[PDB]
């Protein structure tokens, strides 16, 4: 029992030793509005890919229903030319494309709305860097006056 | 003709994937350019202008 | 609200 | 630093009267999505301006 | 969204904060060190009367 | 979480020391001219095979 607290003690410690090396402002501030910018790129990317993802299946669904038409041409040429077996394979290919197309429509119509939510969730984060980039500017001048005052109080 | 896993018809799959993919993926970061209002904005002005 | 001053800019 | 910040506010005065001809263009155009994007970049440079 | 330690966002604000405190005491504080010696200041009255 | 507080000042550290020692005006933009001018003849490359 006492060990740990002990081991608490000795982190407190140790984390204030470490605070102080990296208290300054400007070094934090320069690394942090880097790294921003890179996960907000990281999060585009993805929501690029997410996009991208949709179109390709909004393809595929576009192929399908050209596929299909394809399937239906075969079907109505089947039935000039007489023929019963031609026609029975088409059949067959239109009922699973059909269901494969309503599913697809499904997850893309969920798939849009979280994009959606996406997009606005990304303005956000726009305007929340850009805000920060301002107050650097404004605590820049505030810790120079301080440290000329720091010169003056000596003399 | 079958689409077999012969190695001419694996990798014409492959690049056939990789094309739209990108394409797909180019779309999207364009759309964000797109999407502002000042970029609508200009176009409109210029149509306008060539009519006249 | 905006929506409705740009209206009311729109009328004459 | 000062003139700098002067100059970002002065910056931000001339983004503000350059939002406000989009915002007149936009009335003119009749467009009303266009005027939505302008007013809200007024109102946030705006107090960025009064804290500065 | 969850604003953690880990991310950038919560560790700017408050390193900042103690920075900010800590740079308008010293300033204060050099100002009070001004108002304790009346002499000094008198002397400027003096001057001021004397450019008058 | 010791180690995540310290490289948090390593990466500032680091960050601030390779600021100041890269940023000259006309080095970075010389090397700049250079690569957008390559980028530019990449892009002409590629439309040249397109015109072929």
């Amino acid at each position: 029992m006492g060990l740990f607290d002990r081991i608490k003690r000795v982190v407190s410690s140790n984390l204030n030793d470490l605070v102080n090396k990296a208290e300054d402002p400007e070094k934090m501030l320069e690394q942090a509005i880097l790294e921003m910018q890179e996960d907000l790129v990281q999060l585009r990317q993805g929501v690029a890919q997410a996009i991208a993802a949709q179109k390709r299946s909004e393809k595929q669904y576009n192929d399908a229903q050209n596929e299909i038409n394809k399937w239906q041409r075969n079907a109505q040429l089947a039935l000039q030319k007489g023929d019963e077996n031609l026609a029975r394979q088409a059949l067959e290919r239109k009922k699973t494309y059909t269901d494969t197309s309503a599913a697809l429509k499904a997850s893309l119509d969920t798939q849009s709305t979280q994009v959606e939510t996406l997009k606005r969730n990304l303005i956000q984060l726009e305007s929340k860097i850009s805000e920060a980039k301002t107050k650097k500017e404004m605590l820049k001048a505030r810790i120079t006056t301080a440290k000329a005052q720091e010169q003056l109080q000596g003399m | 003709v079958r689409g077999m896993n012969t190695s001419s018809a694996m990798s014409a799959f492959e690049r056939m994937e990789e094309k739209v993919l990108m394409q797909e993926s180019r779309a999207q970061a364009l759309g964000e350019l797109a999407g502002a209002d000042l970029e609508t904005q200009f176009a409109q002005l210029e149509g306008g202008s060539d009519v006249d | 609200d905006e929506l409705a001053a740009l209206k009311a800019q729109m009328l004459p």
